[PDB]
């Protein structure tokens, strides 16, 4: 719902599968 | 009309977005007071196109950042931020000339005054100059005309009215870069939410809420 | 190159496939024997981009038949199969071009001809007439002349070995439409794979093997 | 993985989150 509905949870997905190891790139929650 | 709206539910079904804003801007102009579902299909469908260049957009800005080579990447996101400011233009226009211009009831006109703030805001996300700031402005201007009839016009759980304040929290604590007012409008928006809890859109919103201070609080 | 290569792990990361084909292409194009990397980067671009038709596609087309307006639905997913061609006919002459021609052992002809069968299918998943055929047939030639170096110069555990097997299979049950023939080079695949098993790439294709059966016995 | 690395797998989630009530569109598993 959460990666499912907001940018934030998206690119945390993304990022995590990726493999990307670059740090943390803060963002809050919007709709 | 019933057409693009159908064409429109394919590109959405179909997952391409792209050409469900075009079903959709053929709606618009192919017009009255534009449905509820129509309205909520304009937006899913930028929503998504816009969505998928913020993503692009993050990860592509925050690899640049890890190097500091560099060149080329911010070629790359220069071409990504392109499309940005298309979008948003787009959807803008929309806004002025159409929608906006018709709205008959709080909702409508929050919701719009609430979009308008939002892509507003996305501009907001990569601008540097001139335009970065009056984006900020544009922004603050759209999001709080929206304020003045939700919170008046709308129940402190009403979707909208939380929708918008999630936002407008997120534009402050992340565009004016000032988190104190941020909290406010945020746990001001949520209790009052509560107060009369007596759903599913705005109880996941009230969620999204604390999920931002209890962040914005740990820094 | 070594930009194309980078300017392609960004559109990647960036999930911007459609540009990923492209600094591809360059690469390709600009090219000796391609390394593994790029030619498993070539492929993912290839794979994403056209992965994103055929799903988009078969909704449509699964949303088409529901309705039996099936008109403008046709239409779209016209739209859209145009698209397959596109990719398919682009990755394809790619590989009689550049690719295949410089194979030079088992894995890369066995990869490449593998592909060539792949899309080869995918151009069967659609197509109908003169074409639908000359396909199917460029599929089969394909895969078996990739079978005959695999099973011979490649592990009965070796991904690729695997990988060929599980798609010729798909080929097989689901473009050809004969599950008798299909199983076997499953099963077969399958426990050839076994007698062996005494990491990971392998594994999870054994898997899909297993599933594709139980599968395709229970109709 | 399954909805990762293969078509089968991604149409299913789609379908499922799109709410799309139509019925089963039949796929077999494909690198
Ligand atoms: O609250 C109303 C809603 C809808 O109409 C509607 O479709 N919603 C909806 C459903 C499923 C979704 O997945 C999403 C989503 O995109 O999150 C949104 C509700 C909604 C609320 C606030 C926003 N918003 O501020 O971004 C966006 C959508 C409402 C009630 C009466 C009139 C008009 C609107
Ligand atoms: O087995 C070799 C693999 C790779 O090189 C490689 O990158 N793989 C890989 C990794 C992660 C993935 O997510 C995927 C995927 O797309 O499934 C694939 C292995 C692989 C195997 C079979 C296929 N295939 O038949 O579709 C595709 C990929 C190999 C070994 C030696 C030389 C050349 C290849």
């Amino acid at each position: 719902r959460r990666e499912l509905h907001t940018l934030k949870g998206h690119v945390e997905a993304v990022v995590k599968l990726k493999g990307l190891d670059i740090e943390t790139i803060q963002q809050s929650y919007d709709i | 009309r019933e057409e693009n709206v159908y064409m429109a539910k394919l590109a959405e079904q179909a997952e391409r977005y792209e050409e469900m804003v075009e079903f959709m801007e053929k709606v618009s102009n192919s017009l009255e007071e534009l449905t509820v579902e129509e309205r909520n299909l304009l937006s899913v469908a930028y929503k998504n196109v816009i969505g998928a260049r913020r993503a692009s957009w993050r990860i592509i800005s925050s690899i640049e950042q890890k190097e500091e080579h560099v060149n080329s990447i911010r070629e790359y996101r220069s071409k990504i931020e392109n499309e940005l400011s298309k979008i948003c233009d787009g959807i803008l226009k929309l806004l002025d000339a159409k929608l906006i211009p018709s709205a008959a009831s709080g909702d409508s006109k929050v919701f719009y005054l609430k979009m308008k703030g939002d892509y507003h805001r996305y501009l907001a996300e990569f601008k540097t100059g001139a335009e970065r700031k009056e984006a900020a402005e544009s922004t603050l201007t759209a999001y709080k005309a929206a304020q003045d009839i939700a919170t008046t016009e709308l129940a402190p759980t009403h979707p909208i009215r939380l929708g918008l304040a999630l936002n407008f929290s997120v534009f402050y604590y992340e565009i004016l870069n000032s988190p104190d007012r941020a909290c406010n409008l945020a746990k001001q928006a949520f209790d009052e939410a509560i107060a009369e809890l007596d759903y599913k859109d705005s109880t996941l919103i009230m969620q999204l809420l604390r999920d931002n201070l209890t962040l914005w609080t740990s820094d």
